[PDB]
């Protein structure tokens, strides 16, 4: 309704990340819900890792031909002339980072796999989400389930890596002994 | 010695400290399971001077 | 481990008819040795003692 | 029950096994005090095991020590097996005495459970 | 706990599993009942220390009747083949020792001589673990294969099956001792020493000593029926092991004979000097007794009776020692 | 050359070594397989009645192999919970459903008003049958398996048993010994054990299992008698047609890991690459 706020409105992109990775993990997200957000995010990468390059030659017909790059180029030290143009082409790729439509398209995917979460778990699509470790990225956890869907999707499934068909007992959780105790230890 | 010793005054002051917590397991016989509680502990007052 | 040579015999009937006091179960006067008037018996009706 | 003094005999340790087993398997005996014999069972046999696997791999680092990895064949067996006698000794030593610690903590509760020590009463 | 504990945690859980009881604490995580009386902390505890015991009864059960399975052999024979596996190189050098030079390299002709011509080469692959993949893949063929084919036998069928494949195996046997005497390390690898035998003296020399080592198996195999029996003749088959054991040390010899690992040919072996025959006869007996083969396949009804009753008799222990004797019960 | 000439007979003396044992492994399977399937077809099951439903005689005796794909008929109550095991039969994707079967009941509490201790309960696995990756959620819990057994004609048959302790009365003054008892007929088969490379590993606390490992299905169900479940299970066979899961029959009853086809697939791979081994050995 645009004005009911989601229950990951807060979330960050490790967040998303972690969320959709620890639901396929956990076989809430079956296999058949990745291969359009997995190409997305392949193709992420390679809208990151390029665009420096792609963006190397088009400013030098572009922008370091023009009159302020010139005069810079011609009135100054080379150093301070790489200098320049390494700024430029960093503040570039930062604004592509930040705005960029493939970046656009896979947080667009992820918001469909949570939409899809929320509608198969309700409200505890909220316990998906936990406390991440600093210095894992987005990607890292784009690339877990890459992996994971690899794993599962592909060889050795069953001799190396565990199965996406779940076996668990069937049980009634209501009656069936638990592990841990409301408020003392156990043994 | 003096780590040895430092070692076994810490042992012995760790236990001392340690006694002022009764915690023991109790057995739930209605639902069969062993629980740890928590109490106080009453002993003689020349045990807790010394 | 403990069942190896515990439970050497399984049928207490054959221990009853071999060693208990009582005449041969299996002779055949008694099927028509005493008269009575049972009526009808359209169930498997059993005898209790003393 | 059993005597004190200074002459009296230590416990034996066909007698401290005849009250272990006694206290964890015999009636007469509350529930609590068999449950500190289990879980001084429990709790002391790893120690046994770490001690001995601690030894191992010290002896197996010390086999090739310095000066040790120069000896002649017998002294350097015997260097090399000392550290490994010494931490299996330690765990067997550390498992018999926290499993007789706690099991003679629980015979004497028993013996205050059934009044069996004179100068003890409630 | 983010760089760190992901590594050092599993060595810590594999610690705790070389230590603490596996079948216990996998017992005592599932607390709680569905049912059923008995299935509290404390009737878990009595049937996990009762069930030390059973295992043990299961295992040699399944050893027993079971076809047998590569892993539990190797488990039950661990200590000649993972850690004493170069006590087979340093026995192998004794026997080959009167004539392979050693006396010459900084060594003496006696069990500290051959130790040190092992251990001079270091702990590893040139040292005391030289051969020990070979020795292993030795035991996966010739005694799991003659135990998997003469699973419950007698005693004259457990030989002959192990003489055939004693005799089917024996290049490997022979590979394996040229590969502990090459104190110079002139082979790089079992392939390539029998490239170079095969090259240098053909097919059939991969063969030297198959009927001393054939006969000598033949003894041990009754040395060890006769042991696992428990029976008295175990030093009438010490005796006789120790009669066979110059068998073994010929057969060493002629293994080792044409070689340049060697100072003597073929028609030399039986020119050495008779005192040293019994070249490493102590040594071996002792290695055996402590550290001999342990066959549960090829246990006879005594060994098999002798195993379960010593179970049976320290499953005795799990009753009260003051049990009042009731007269109603 | 010498050296590719050794390799060579190396591996022709192994891969053939290795056709010679699956061949006779092939042979014996298969004379076993005829015998157990004319067994099998004689269909006279074992009743297992009275103290043979309290300590099995597989567990009893100790002998599975003697006991191995042998009918057998038990009576007792199922309990809720069902096992999953991951499994192919006729070459689709399933899962084999294992249920407790409690075939005798032991009471042991003789303050029956002041305490409701809980019966001691000596249970077998029972593998109901086999249901598809599709269906798996149309098992249900509690579900009745076979239809309760009927009402003995026997006035004096309506007490407490001797040893397996169940009262076969549909109408018990005693409500906490009220029981209703099913009557299965089965085969006993033996428990399956790890093979990697056969692709029967199980991760237990992802919950994924491939093969039946009994002890911790016993620990996982808090049953009671762990050591007379790990030794044998009892695969439950209709008697001439198999709604999920799908009950074996006298000919679709789940067939072993080692198999006659399974050694000559493997003889023939030690075959072909002995016979490789030896042309190249003769061309170099
Ligand atoms: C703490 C020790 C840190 C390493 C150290 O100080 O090494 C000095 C030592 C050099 O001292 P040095 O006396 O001048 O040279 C020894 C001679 O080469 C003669 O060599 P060596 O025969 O004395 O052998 C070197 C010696 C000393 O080397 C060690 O103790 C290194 C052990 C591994 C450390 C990691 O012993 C060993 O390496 C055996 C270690 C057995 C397990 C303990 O370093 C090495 O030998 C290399 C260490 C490489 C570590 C990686
Ligand atoms: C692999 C081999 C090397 C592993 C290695 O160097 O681990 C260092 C290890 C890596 O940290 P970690 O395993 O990710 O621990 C995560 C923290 O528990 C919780 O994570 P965090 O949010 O504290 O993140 C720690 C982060 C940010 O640092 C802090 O927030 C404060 C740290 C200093 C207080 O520090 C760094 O990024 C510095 C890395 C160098 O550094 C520490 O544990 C830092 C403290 C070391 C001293 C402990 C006692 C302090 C009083
Ligand atoms: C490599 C060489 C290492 C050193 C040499 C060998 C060890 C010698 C002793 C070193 C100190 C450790 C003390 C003993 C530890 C022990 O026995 O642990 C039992 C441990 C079993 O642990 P557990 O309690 O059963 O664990 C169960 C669960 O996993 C528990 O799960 P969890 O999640 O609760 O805990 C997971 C993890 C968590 O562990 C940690 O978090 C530890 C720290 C992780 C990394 C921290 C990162 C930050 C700092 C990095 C370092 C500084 C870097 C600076 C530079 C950076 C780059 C610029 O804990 C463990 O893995 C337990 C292992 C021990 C952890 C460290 C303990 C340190 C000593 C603590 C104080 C002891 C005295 C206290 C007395 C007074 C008390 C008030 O057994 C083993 O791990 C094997 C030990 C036996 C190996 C041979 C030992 C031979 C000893 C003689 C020396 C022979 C020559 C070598
Ligand atoms: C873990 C690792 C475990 C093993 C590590 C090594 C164990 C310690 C070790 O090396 O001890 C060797 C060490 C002697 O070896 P060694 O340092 O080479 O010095 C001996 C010379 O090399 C010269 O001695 P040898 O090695 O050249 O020959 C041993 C010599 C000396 O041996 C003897 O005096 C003992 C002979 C025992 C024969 C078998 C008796 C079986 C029971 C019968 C009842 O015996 C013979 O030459 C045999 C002649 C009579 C044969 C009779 C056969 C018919 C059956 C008669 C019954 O043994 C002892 O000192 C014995 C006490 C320990
Ligand atoms: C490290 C780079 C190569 C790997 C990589 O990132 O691959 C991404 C993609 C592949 O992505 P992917 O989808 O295959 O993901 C696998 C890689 N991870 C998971 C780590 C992201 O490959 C490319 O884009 C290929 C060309 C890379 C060229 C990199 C040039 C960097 C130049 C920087 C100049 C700065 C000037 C200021
Ligand atoms: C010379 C060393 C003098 C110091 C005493 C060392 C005692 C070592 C033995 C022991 O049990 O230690 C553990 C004990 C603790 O084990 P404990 O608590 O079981 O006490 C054992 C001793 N009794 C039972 C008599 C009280 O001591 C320590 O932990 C001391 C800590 C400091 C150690 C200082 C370094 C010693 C280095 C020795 C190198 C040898 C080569």
């Amino acid at each position: 309704n645009n004005l009911r706020l989601k229950p990951w409105f807060h979330w960050t992109d490790e967040e998303r990340s972690h969320a959709i990775f620890s639901a396929y993990e956990k076989r809430i997200l079956k296999s058949e819900d990745l291969p359009s957000f997995l190409r997305a995010n392949r193709i992420n990468n390679v809208s990151t890792w390029v665009f420096p390059l792609i963006a190397l030659p088009l400013f030098n017909q572009s922008i370091f031909k023009l009159g302020f790059a010139q005069r810079i180029l011609l009135t100054r030290p080379a150093i301070e002339w790489h200098c320049f143009k390494i700024a430029t082409v960093a503040a570039s790729w930062l604004a592509w980072l930040n705005f960029s439509p493939f970046y656009r398209k896979l947080e667009n995917e992820k918001e469909y796999l949570l939409d899809t979460l929320e509608s198969r778990i309700g409200i505890n699509v909220l316990d998906l989400n936990d406390a991440l470790p600093r210095w894992t990225t987005s990607q890292e956890y784009n690339r877990r389930t890459q992996q994971l869907y690899n794993q599962r999707n592909g060889f050795f499934a069953g001799l190396l890596y565990p199965q996406e068909e779940s076996s668990r007992p069937l049980v009634d959780i209501a009656s069936f002994p638990k592990n841990l105790h409301k408020e003392k230890l156990t043994k | 010695l003096l780590l040895y010793i430092l070692w076994l005054e810490f042992y012995q002051f760790y236990h001392i400290l340690s006694f002022y917590g009764n915690i023991n397991w109790a057995f739930d016989y209605d639902e069969y399971i062993w629980t740890l509680e928590l109490d106080t502990r009453r002993t003689r007052l020349a045990n807790n001077y010394i | 481990l403990s069942l190896i040579n515990q439970y050497k015999s399984l049928n207490l009937s054959s221990s009853i008819k071999h060693n208990a006091p009582f005449i041969n179960r299996d002779l055949y006067v008694f099927d028509d040795l005493f008269s009575y008037n049972l009526g009808d018996i359209t169930t498997k009706k059993s005898l209790f003692n003393d | 029950m059993e005597p004190f003094g200074t002459d009296e005999r230590n416990w034996t340790h066909e007698e401290k096994d005849i009250i272990t087993r006694f206290l964890k398997y015999d009636k007469h005996v509350n529930l609590k005090t068999a449950e500190m014999v289990y879980s001084a069972e429990v709790e002391s046999a790893y120690f046994g095991k770490a001690g001995a696997l601690a030894g191992g791999v010290i002896s197996a680092l010390f086999f090739n020590f310095p000066i040790v990895r120069n000896l002649p064949i017998i002294r350097r067996s015997v260097i090399g097996v000392l550290p490994f006698l010494y931490c299996y000794t330690w765990g067997k030593n550390t498992q018999e005495e926290l499993r007789w610690l706690k099991t003679f903590a629980a015979y004497q509760r028993f013996v205050v459970y059934h009044g069996q020590h004179c100068k003890l009463w409630v | 706990a983010n760089f760190v504990i992901p590594y050092l945690k599993p060595v810590a859980d594999f610690w705790n599993s070389l230590c603490i009881d596996q079948h216990q604490d996998s017992l005592f995580q599932f607390k709680g009942q569905t049912g059923s009386l008995g299935t509290d902390w404390t009737s878990k505890y009595l049937r996990s220390e009762q069930d030390v015991y059973n295992h043990k009864y299961l295992q040699y059960h399944k050893r027993v009747h079971e076809a047998p399975e590569l892993t539990d052999v190797i488990s039950d024979n661990v200590y000649r083949l993972t850690l004493f596996a170069g006590v087979e190189r340093v026995l192998s050098v004794r026997q080959a020792q009167a004539i392979l030079k050693t006396q010459f390299a900084g060594a003496t002709e006696n069990i500290s001589g051959a130790f040190q011509t092992v251990l001079n080469g270091g702990i590893f692959r040139r040292g005391y673990f030289r051969g020990a993949l070979l020795n292993l893949l030795q035991f996966c063929g010739a005694p799991y294969q003659s135990l998997i084919w003469s699973r419950n036998s007698g005693i004259t069928n457990q030989v002959i099956v192990s003489s055939i494949f004693e005799a089917f195996f024996y290049p490997l046997d022979t590979v394996k001792t040229l590969i502990y005497n090459d104190v110079q390390g002139k082979y790089k690898g079992a392939f390539h020493c029998a490239s170079q035998v095969v090259q240098n003296a053909g097919w059939s020399r991969l063969y030297a000593g198959i009927f001393q080592k054939l006969i000598f198996n033949s003894a041990l195999i009754f040395h060890l029926n006769q042991v696992w029996d428990g029976s008295s003749q175990q030093w009438a088959s010490l005796a006789l092991v120790a009669a066979a054991y110059p068998l073994l040390v010929l057969k060493t010899r002629f293994q080792v004979a044409g070689t340049p690992l060697a100072l003597a040919t073929s028609n030399e072996v039986l020119k050495v000097n008779r005192k040293t025959l019994y070249a490493g006869l102590v040594p071996y007996l002792i290695f055996n007794t402590l550290f001999a083969y342990e066959f549960a396949a090829w246990h006879s009804s005594t060994a098999q009776e002798r195993v379960i009753g010593g179970l049976q008799n320290a499953m005795k222990q799990f009753s009260s020692p003051a049990a009042e004797q009731v007269w109603s019960s | 050359n010498v050296t590719g000439k050794v390799a060579l007979a190396t591996l022709g003396a192994l891969t053939g070594y290795g056709a010679f044992y699956h061949y006779n492994q092939y042979l014996n399977l298969s004379a076993r397989w005829q015998q157990i399937q004319e067994n099998i077809a004689k269909d006279q099951p074992f009743d297992v009645d009275g103290f043979d439903a309290k300590v099995y005689p597989w567990v009893r005796e100790n002998n599975v192999n003697d006991w191995e794909y042998k009918l057998v008929k038990m009576r007792g109550y199922f309990k809720d919970q069902r096992f999953f095991v991951r499994r192919k039969r006729d070459g689709k994707e399933g899962f084999l459903v294992f249920a407790p079967f409690v075939t005798a009941v032991e009471r042991v509490n003789h303050r029956l008003k002041q305490k409701d201790l809980l019966p001691v309960e000596y249970s077998v696995f029972v593998n109901l049958g086999w249901v598809p990756v599709e269906n798996k959620k149309d098992v249900e819990l509690g579900g009745e398996v076979c239809p309760p057994m009927d009402a003995p004609t026997d006035s004096t048959l309506f007490v407490n048993d001797t040893f397996t302790g169940f009262n076969p009365d549909p109408a018990n003054p005693e409500d906490t010994e009220q029981v209703t008892l099913t009557e299965i007929t089965g085969i006993v088969r033996r428990g399956e054990q790890q093979d990697i490379l056969a692709r029967r590993r199980n991760w237990n606390k992802e919950g994924i299992y491939n093969w039946v490992d009994l002890d911790y299905m016993g620990k996982i169900f808090r049953l009671f008698n762990l050591d007379a479940i790990n030794t044998a299970y009892i695969e439950r066979v209709v008697p001439s047609f198999e709604l999920y899961p799908i009950p074996a029959t006298k000919d679709t009853f789940e067939r072993p890991l080692n198999t006659p086809e399974r050694h000559s697939t493997f003889f023939n791979f030690y075959a072909a690459t002995s016979a490789l081994s030896f042309i190249s050995m003769l061309l170099l």
